[PDB]
């Protein structure tokens, strides 16, 4: 068994021959008549092997008598039959051919050996004349074309010293003659004379190249082919049909056009033949060969008369139809059966139906063994017909087999795990299968015409999973996020909240009652109201005592529906639970509640009754719908009398030439809108509480039996949207362009609709639908490819020992918490003492596990941010620690080593991206205000005006959170400053659309400086008013004369001077950018807070995010801190001389200047912070800053598009996913290892492990890190198997090959691909054993 | 025992593990043919390892002893 | 005869489904009353009449 | 198709998500009960027997 | 319909889709990859060998449910000595680790 590693290198031509059992010469196949095989075809069955075993052709030894013998009769050896798998014959051909993917395969692998280009050898190949085969005198060089003409001159001046003719021979003998070895040692000897600069660095390539071939062991002469194997016949078979046709795989074809060529060149070479068909020929050998190995790649595709072109080898492990993504990772199962499907509403929550037909076929084996076992079918003859005949017995025998006896339940598309699950059999006689309604959601499945299917557990290992793993009583909480997957569906909820309802006017109000006992007497008898809030006594429990019930008995005026109801509850809770109208949020933490406290059994027995009880009653309940649940408003023919003579003014006013469309337009649809809002109140007013019903009194109105309102209220089905579309106008409606049509929606859907309307429908549907079915393949893209990275992590120390990692901070933004900090800091290890806002109140040594007790500690408190040790920051080598992954969530408890996961990310992130794509600061309440780093000024009026991009106003409350977050415009004009409290509801601020003020706090004379006509700017009247100046225009229509140049008119006092920004040295005059267009002319003056300038005016965003794409237009964050100056003056973007303070200015980077800048030309920035309005590379910042703050802005940026759409995951995902991106070590220095070579973090760990220590003090090299994406990791990997199984599989064989690599197969795809067991799972205590193993010698 | 499979877990602490030992214990009981230790009460063997697992009578400890004397006293019969 | 499920018409919109019924029930409403009139063999008079 | 009565009403998860409840009486009177012709068949051909 | 094992084909020699011809359903990455984020790698295996490729695999496995044993062993999948000779044909030096 065991391994560690082994060797590869090229195919000797020995190894073909040795491997092959004898040479194939013919194409020849099969007789015409007597189909049978053919001598020394490619069906050679002396060679490949006989049909039968251990028999001679004419059958005279036989059967192990004769071993090792070979009938001399027909020369046929007495041997067996599995190796006809194996046994190829080979081919040897007449001239030598290459192989084409150490070839036509990017950097070349023969080629890059060479360094000598391509399209020479090519033509060398092509034989354009003559060609240097081996230019003896270096005068002449090799792969060096001779013409017929030109060669007699390199003849008559050398004959003897070249060899300038044809063919791939001159490749052969290249490969041949170079010699690696004192070319490495001689660069390395003139390597330490002067290891110089780029010449080095190529010797260096060059050396350690030369040298991995040397000690890895290679044989480059075995690049090129002169044996050839043969497929065996049966992996490329040939056989008949029933009509006579027979059926082939295409590979037979090329087969025979390669041997067929090469017969006729074994007859040309032997005629001594005008070489020049022997050229053509060769070209046809080549071009076979290389078919053979790559067809349609080349040139136009080989075709038969289909006109279709021919699948190669290379599609048979590739793509689609390959093995790995077809039929090795996904296979076709025996013992399955699917149909459709419909409710159980009696089920228990283990059922499932079993149409006992389906029941006797999967399980046909069963009930023979027992129909044997009890012996009344002596013979499976027996059995068979007995069963054919369905004895009485089969059914009880079916039952008797079928009991304890689980299957598995399957519906498409399965998402994630729990579509998947396995219950116990309940069989019936009904054609449809039986599903118990709350797991309708799991598998997002509705009964309009499904299929579900199913599958059977034989071995007991299987059987046992399904019970303990699959089953559905140990699968009650997304693993995504720790909420219920046992949401009423629909309909118990609509009939509990029937139930526990509190009317007024039914009748039985105020009397008593010792209990629900005769509250249900009383109903079922027929004499209270259910909904009637009427005086009973209750006699709840609790565990106040340490788990020791407390009883209690009092009275509380409820409803005769929350009485009744409230005998379910399992007596260790209080009254107020129940003491409302039951909201489905209720319900959810009703049954965690129940969950949490009890253990689980009652919850469980609990839901059941529930389910029970609200279905019985809810069919007792009634509910139903009418005509007149919708409404017909008394006002109907006043509102249309009034949108009469509105339109009809619309109409007079187009009449006069004036509000000629736009404004008439807009107008039109805005009084509609208004007009059907107010029908829509009109009606849901002539509804809801209209009935007057009165009962001992004068009247009363009371909530009216609509059901409507009902059913919207629960959560069933439907909603205020919903209702008004009924109801009300149906908003406005966009047409396919994204623009928003201006005459809407009037009418509903009991009122009648218009055609177009209709039909302005259509189209929103439509489009919407398109994007339904047509991106299952962008989440199927996404998820598969993170999955195929999947490798795992375990645990190796109890506690690292270290310090510190990462901070909590919950993810509060934009509207409430969304992350309790009490849940992020739960199942952790704090980093250090953490304190509470009572300040050096410690409350940790150093490390805890902080289960709630400590996250409620700290709840109350109001402490707001506290460090964890991660395992990113557990420095435990190889693995981690296990308190900084903290809990295990399934146990509930620190975690415990081995398991591990991954495409549990994958489920939980992709599963719901299905469908989950279809100026101002305020204040809104009181308390303090935190904002900072952001340059602002108080603007001329006397408020807070923004002068620095960043900031983006929040709305926080009084204990400090955000309620809001909204963008903010540079240079806008609030009303608020910031660090003022407001009362909320305010436009705090009324800015100007299309202006963007140029305010000059400076009171100096104007002048045309900087600014000339035609050159930075135009000067171009502002033709409305009348009056102007020099008149900047945008970036692209000045021309370049001055569009290197800032335009900047100039502000002076009565001397010229700079008129200094007030309070400081530095002058003020704007560089007006485009629309800063100034209207007073030169020499004008201008005042304080004076406008020299007027300046008028997704999904694929997570492939963005994931794919680890650059962003893409606009200038960025300062790379490189020290002061920053500019560059090349705009060939289109200007650049950017960076000018650090010890670091190298050379860097300068294209910015739009048409997108305004931050960082003047003579300000410095600090790296990381912003040059310009728009983002920047996360590559800019792996390579700037650390990984947190990188690490840190990704899953900021991707969580926020997902809590955009109402999403949520438990984002460990999102950062071990991101662990999962790449680990390659750029090394820094050198003198251990290469200067920057990519390693393992691992090994350099160990080399710094070794090398560091005391050993030397240091001889090597330091490191980074880097990104540069999933896929490439995927493909850069130990293994070549996982990564040569997906697409582009063959560029990916190639380098394996080349290397001659021999995966160790440890991985998942790697032991997956082979089927033998992988570290965990089933195989965890195998791995495990091997481990102690390991450690115990 | 029948519906769940949480108190043999709260026993051993894994499904894995759990699910391991229930499939040793009934290839012991599928063909070996020998007796339970629970009552039977007309259950698969599924429900009895499962029960035998969870009283505190099986585990993969408990098998090793069992077979490995068994079989030492087997190669003391066969001398 | 049927009963169906009202859970969906809000969501599913089809009223014109609603009115089909309406129509439907008034038009045996005129069917029933001829069946009366045959069991009882209406003279020629009524029948044309009705 | 055919004509006949019809209640609107949920009903002890009969009418659960989409589905269809009914009488017994309307296939005593086959109504909706109806047919399919499918069809069989028996190629003779020669054989060398 | 809900049926049984069909045909196999030939060049790959892999078991049938449809019902009405005695079809499994086919499975993409995501339906195996469920299974590695569950932990039946027993069951994973089953479903890399036994079913569609392998023969020793299945044909061991049903010997044995017979027997009452339900054990497993595993061996290779016919479609990876098919990627070696396949890749070999190329002429790269590629083999078999056999056991
Ligand atoms: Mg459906
Ligand atoms: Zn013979
Ligand atoms: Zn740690």
């Amino acid at each position: 068994e065991e391994f560690d590693a082994i060797k590869i290198a090229l195919a000797s031509p020995d190894m073909i021959r040795s491997w092959s059992f004898g040479e194939v010469k013919k194409p020849e196949t099969i007789n015409y008549r007597t189909f049978k095989p053919e001598r020394d075809g490619l069906f050679c069955a002396r060679i490949f092997g006989p049909v039968k075993d251990y028999e001679c052709l004419c059958g005279k030894y036989k059967r192990l008598k004769h071993r090792g013998v070979i009938c001399e009769k027909c020369g046929v050896e007495v041997t067996q039959t599995k190796v006809r798998r194996e046994r190829m014959g080979h081919i040897e051909l007449a001239s030598p051919t290459a192989h084409i993917w150490f070839l036509k395969s990017l950097p070349s692998r023969i080629g890059l050996l060479l360094d000598m280009p391509l399209r020479d050898i090519e033509r060398v190949l092509y034989f354009e004349s003559y060609v240097v085969i081996e230019g003896g005198m270096t005068n002449l060089e090799r792969q060096q074309i001779l013409t017929e003409e030109q060669y007699l001159d390199a003849l008559e001046e050398f004959g003897d010293e070249f060899d300038a003719k044809m063919g791939a021979e001159a490749i052969q003998a290249l490969l041949k003659s170079m010699d690696l070895e004192q070319e490495c040692e001689q660069l390395r000897e003139e390597l330490n004379e002067t290891n110089s600069e780029t010449k080095r660095k190529k010797l260096t390539k060059r050396i350690k190249l030369l040298e991995a071939f040397v000690q890895s062991g290679n044989k480059p002469e075995w690049m090129i082919l002169t044996v050839l194997p043969v497929l065996p016949p049966d992996l490329r078979p040939l056989v008949p049909l029933d009509g006579g046709r027979f059926a082939t795989s295409d590979l037979n074809d090329l087969y025979r056009r390669v041997i067929n060529r090469n017969n006729r060149l074994k007859r040309l070479l032997d005629l001594a033949a005008p070489d020049i068909i022997v050229r053509n020929e060769k070209r046809m050998l080549q071009e076979a060969v290389d078919a053979l190995l790559d067809n349609g790649r080349r040139g136009r595709a080989i075709t038969g008369s289909n006109k279709r072109p021919l699948k190669s080898l290379a599609d048979m492990i590739k793509g689609k139809q390959g093995r790995f993504r077809q039929n090795l990772l996904g296979k076709r199962v025996d013992y399955s059966g699917r149909s459709v499907i419909t409710v159980g509403p009696y089920l228990r929550l283990h059922q499932c139906g079993l149409p006992k037909k389906m029941a006797l076929e999967l399980f046909k084996p069963f009930i023979y063994g027992k129909l044997e076992l009890r012996g009344l079918a002596t013979t499976i003859k027996a059995a068979k017909k007995m069963v054919e005949r369905e004895e009485a017995v089969v059914w009880d025998i079916l039952d008797e087999v079928i009991r304890e006896h689980p299957v598995l339940l399957n519906r498409a598309p399965t998402l994630h795990r729990l579509g998947i699950q396995a219950f116990e059999p309940v069989l019936i006689e009904g054609k449809a299968i039986q599903l118990h309604p709350l797991v309708c959601a799991a598998y997002n499945a509705d009964f309009d015409g499904d299929q579900m299917a199913v599958h059977v557990p034989l071995t007991l290992e299987a059987q046992l999973e399904a019970r303990a793993l699959m089953m559905s009583t140990n699968n009650i909480l997304s693993p995504a996020n720790g909420e219920p997957i046992i949401v009423p569906s629909q309909d118990v909820v609509l009939g509990l909240y029937y139930m526990t309802r509190d009317c007024v006017n039914a009748k039985g109000e105020g009397m008593v009652l010792t209990g629900p006992k005769e509250a249900e007497r009383l109903y079922r008898s027929g004499l209270a109201s259910l909904h009637a809030r009427v005086k009973v006594r209750i006699t709840e429990y609790e565990k106040d005592a340490n788990g020791e019930l407390v009883a209690k008995t009092s009275l509380k005026d409820t409803t005769v529906g929350r009485a009744i109801l409230w005998m379910i509850v399992p007596k260790g809770l209080p009254y107020s639970i129940v003491n409302q109208a039951l909201g489905k949020k209720a319900i959810s933490k009703m049954l965690n509640t129940c969950y949490r406290i009890l253990g689980l059994k009652p919850t469980v027995i609990f839901a059941d009754q529930i389910m029970y009880t609200g279905f019985a009653y809810a069919a007792r309940s009634g509910a139903s719908v009418g005509i007149d649940d919708m409404v017909i408003p008394e006002k109907k023919h006043e509102i249309i009398s009034e949108a009469e003579a509105e339109v009809a003014e619309i109409q007079e006013q187009f009449q006069s030439g004036l509000v000629t469309a736009g404004e008439r337009y807009n107008k039109v649809i805005d009084i509609w809108a208004a007009a059907n809002d107010r029908v829509s109140k009109a009606m849901m007013d002539n509804l809801q509480t209209e009935t007057v019903i009165n009962r001992d009194g004068q009247e009363e109105k009371q909530v009216s039996f609509n059901s409507i309102y009902m059913m919207a209220d629960s959560g069933a089905r439907g909603s205020a949207a919903q209702i008004r579309q009924l109801a009300g106008m149906r908003g406005l409606m966009a047409k396919p362009d994204g623009s928003i049509i201006e005459t809407p929606i009037t009418a509903n859907f009991r009122e009648g609709l218009n055609v177009l309307q209709y039909f302005i429908s259509t189209h929103g549907a439509r489009k919407g639908l398109a994007d339904t079915a047509l991106k299952t393949a962008n989440s199927g893209y996404l998820t598969r490819r993170l999955v195929d990275v999947a490798q795992d992590l375990v645990v190796t120390e109890d506690d690292c020992g270290t310090h510190e990692g990462i901070m909590m901070t919950p993810v509060i933004e934009g509207g409430d918490v969304k992350e309790p900090l009490r849940d992020r800091v739960l199942g952790r290890v704090t980093a250090e003492d953490v304190l509470k806002p009572g300040t050096a109140d410690i409350l940790v040594p150093r490390n805890t596990l902080l289960h709630e007790q400590w996250c409620d500690l700290l709840e109350e408190n109001s402490v707001d941010a506290v460090k964890v040790r991660s395992v990113v920051s557990c420095d435990t080598d190889f693995g981690v620690c296990a308190h900084c992954y903290g809990r295990d969530l399934a146990r509930g408890h620190i975690i415990n080593k081995g398991e591990a996961i991954g495409v549990i990310a994958a489920q939980s992130i992709g599963e719901p991206g299905t469908q989950l794509t279809m100026s101002s600061i305020q204040v809104k309440n009181k308390g303090s205000i935190k904002l900072s780093n952001v340059k602002s000024v108080v603007n001329s009026s006397g408020k807070l005006v923004i002068t620095s991009r960043n900031t983006e106003l929040k709305l926080i409350d009084e204990f400090g959170r955000t309620k809001e977050s909204y963008k903010v415009p540079y240079g806008a004009v609030l009303a608020k400053g910031d660090g003022e409290q407001v009362a909320g509801g305010e436009t705090v601020a009324n800015w100007d659309p299309h202006t963007m003020p140029v305010i000059t706090e400076v009171s100096g004379f104007v002048r045309f400086t900087d600014m000339i006509d035609g050159q930075t700017i135009t000067r171009q009247t502002d033709e409305l008013t009348g009056l102007s100046s020099l008149v900047v225009l945008d970036s692209a229509e000045r021309t370049a004369g001055g569009k290197d140049l800032r335009p900047a008119l100039k502000i002076v006092d009565a001397q010229g001077n700079d008129v200094l920004i007030p309070g400081t040295d530095m002058p003020a005059q704007y560089f007006l950018p485009g629309k800063a267009i100034v209207q007073l002319e030169d020499g004008v003056q201008i005042s304080s807070g004076d406008t020299l300038a007027r300046i008028p005016q997704g999904l694929p965003r997570v492939a963005d995010l994931f794919e680890a794409r650059r962003p893409k237009e606009p200038a960025i964050l300062a790379e490189i801190s020290g002061i920053v100056s500019f560059g090349k003056e705009t060939k289109g973007k200007r650049r950017l001389v960076i000018t650090p303070v010890d670091g190298s200015d050379p860097y300068e980077e294209m910015i739009p200047k048409w997108r305004q800048l931050n960082v003047f030309e003579g300000e410095r920035v600090e790296r990381g912070d912003v040059i310009s309005d728009g983002p920047e590379a996360p590559h800019d910042i792996l390579r700037l800053r650390g990984v947190h703050a990188v690490t840190r802005y990704i899953v900021n940026e991707v969580q926020d598009v997902y809590r955009l759409q109402g999403v949520k995951i438990n984002d460990k995902h999102i950062e071990v996913i991101v662990r999962q991106m790449l680990r390659k070590a750029t090394i820094v220095n050198a003198g251990s290892s290469d200067f920057l070579e990519g390693e393992q973090v691992e090994y350099s760990r160990v080399k710094i492990a070794n090398r560091e220590l005391e050993a030397n003090g240091k001889v090597g090299a330091t490191y980074s890190r880097d990104l540069l994406g999933i896929t490439k990791a995927s493909l850069a990997t130990e293994s070549f198997i996982s990564a040569a199984s997906f697409q582009e599989t063959t560029r990916v064989l190639t380098e394996a090959a080349v290397a001659g690599k021999r995966d160790e197969l440890r991985g998942l795809k790697e032991n997956v691909i082979v089927g033998r067991l992988i570290p965990a799972g089933t195989g965890y205590a195998y791995h495990q054993d091997r481990m102690r193993r390991r450690a115990a010698g | 025992a029948r519906v769940t499979v949480q108190d043999a877990v709260e026993k051993i602490g894994n499904r894995f593990d759990l699910v391991l030992v229930a499939a040793r214990r009934a290839r012991q009981m599928q063909v070996g043919g020998k007796d339970p230790l629970v009552p039977e009460e007309n259950d698969k063997t599924t429900v009895i390892a499962l029960r035998e697992i969870e009283e505190g009578l099986i585990n993969n400890q408990i098998l090793d002893v069992r077979e490995r004397q068994e079989q030492q006293e087997q190669e003391a019969a066969e001398l | 005869d049927i009963v169906l499920n009202p859970l969906g018409v809000p969501s599913r919109m089809n009223i014109g489904q609603i009115l089909e019924t309406h129509l439907g029930m008034a038009a045996k409403g005129i069917g029933d009353k001829i069946n009366a009139m045959l069991k009882q063999q209406q003279e020629v008079a009524k029948l044309r009449e009705f | 198709g055919q004509n006949m009565r019809v209640a609107f009403m949920p009903w002890n998860g009969y009418n659960f998500e989409d589905s269809i409840l009914v009488s017994e009486r309307v296939v005593q009177e086959d109504r909706f009960t109806t047919i399919h012709i499918q069809e069989l068949a028996c190629v003779s051909r020669d054989t060398k027997l | 319909h809900a049926r049984s094992t069909g045909s196999y084909s030939l060049v790959t020699q892999q078991p049938l889709g449809g019902k009405a011809q005695f079809g499994g359903q086919r499975f993409g990455e995501m339906e195996v990859w469920a299974l590695e984020a569950y932990g039946a790698a027993y069951t994973l295996q089953e479903m890399l060998t036994v079913k569609s490729d392998d023969v020793n695999g299945r044909t061991k496995m049903y010997k044995n449910i017979v027997d009452g044993n339900h054990q497993m062993e595993p061996g290779m999948p016919e479609s990876f000595n098919v990627l070696l000779k396949e890749i070999r044909s190329l002429g790269i030096n590629i083999e078999l680790e056999d056991e």
